[PDB]
């Protein structure tokens, strides 16, 4: 998945 | 008459192949997303989105939706909401450092 950074 | 179990971005429990097949749909605009039910994680949710680029074509960014043990969700520790719709609205207004502002949904 993709982290919110 | 509608409900959280049938929103414009609610499909239910889908498979993984169909997931990337629904967002990778060449007939999809850059920014389309969808809220499916947790598939490879707890009983939480999963907000996926679509993106495009001049590198090869368009890919898909899966953004697992977190779930507060209290009763809510938050793909990030800096974004908590009490309704899957609320979280879909924030991302549908300010990327807030995301890959794109949610604008469309899965067809």
């Amino acid at each position: 998945y993709e982290e919110i950074e | 008459m509608d409900s959280i179990q049938a929103e414009e971005w609610y499909f239910g429990k889908i498979t993984r192949r169909e997931s990337e097949r629904l967002l990778l749909n060449a007939e999809n605009p850059r920014g389309t997303f969808l809220v499916r039910e947790s598939e490879t994680t707890k009983g939480a949710y999963c907000l996926s989105v679509s993106d495009f680029d001049n590198a090869k074509g368009l890919n898909v960014k899966h953004y697992k939706i977190r779930k507060l043990d209290s009763g809510g969700f938050y793909i990030t520790s800096r974004t908590q909401f009490n309704s899957l719709q609320q979280l879909v609205a924030y991302y549908s207004k300010h990327a807030d450092g995301l890959c794109h502002r949610l604008t469309t949904v899965c067809p």
